[PDB]
């Protein structure tokens, strides 16, 4: 799995 | 603890990037890179630890743990392209250049690294999708000229 991206 | 294991990617990263190298430690970097394809969880602990070196306050830390993270990936290993093309790590690197976090107290040596590293991956590893996400945001948010 992984994350969201940092806006 | 696992510091005090020569073999351990936490004792190896930490001569790799020690502050008190007076230069690169090639033979611990590399070490660094070989070590981190032996254990199926040797890539994301991988990430792990250079996320936090790049992330130091003493440039030369941040220096070296980069050309440590340039180098692994240059490798012909999947596994870590995989992982350093998550989110997980590349939001690490995006805190360093984005002033909106470590942005406006990281060098531009460390921050302009990071850069072109990036955008070397959207070249070389086009499948890493992500990391082209990544980029083009910061290209947006007028991070990268």
């Amino acid at each position: 799995d992984d994350i969201s991206l940092l806006k | 603890e696992p510091a005090m294991e020569p073999e351990t990617l936490e004792a190896r990263i930490n001569r790799a990037t020690n502050p008190l190298n007076k230069e690169l430690d090639w033979a611990s970097i590399n070490g660094f890179c070989e070590q981190l394809n032996e254990d199926f969880e040797g890539p994301p602990l991988a990430t792990r630890l250079l996320a936090h070196k790049i992330q130091s306050p003493q440039e030369w830390e941040a220096i070296q743990a980069l050309t440590v993270l340039e180098t692994c990936m240059k490798s012909c290993g999947k596994r870590f392209h995989d992982e350093v093309g998550k989110f997980r790590f590349l939001n690490e690197l995006i805190k360093v250049v984005s002033p909106k976090y470590l942005g406006s107290r990281t060098s531009e040596k460390v921050k302009n690294k990071i850069l072109e590293l990036l955008y070397s991956w959207t070249v070389g590893l086009p499948e890493e999708v992500k990391i082209a996400e990544a980029y083009q945001m910061l290209k947006k948010q007028g991070i990268v000229k």
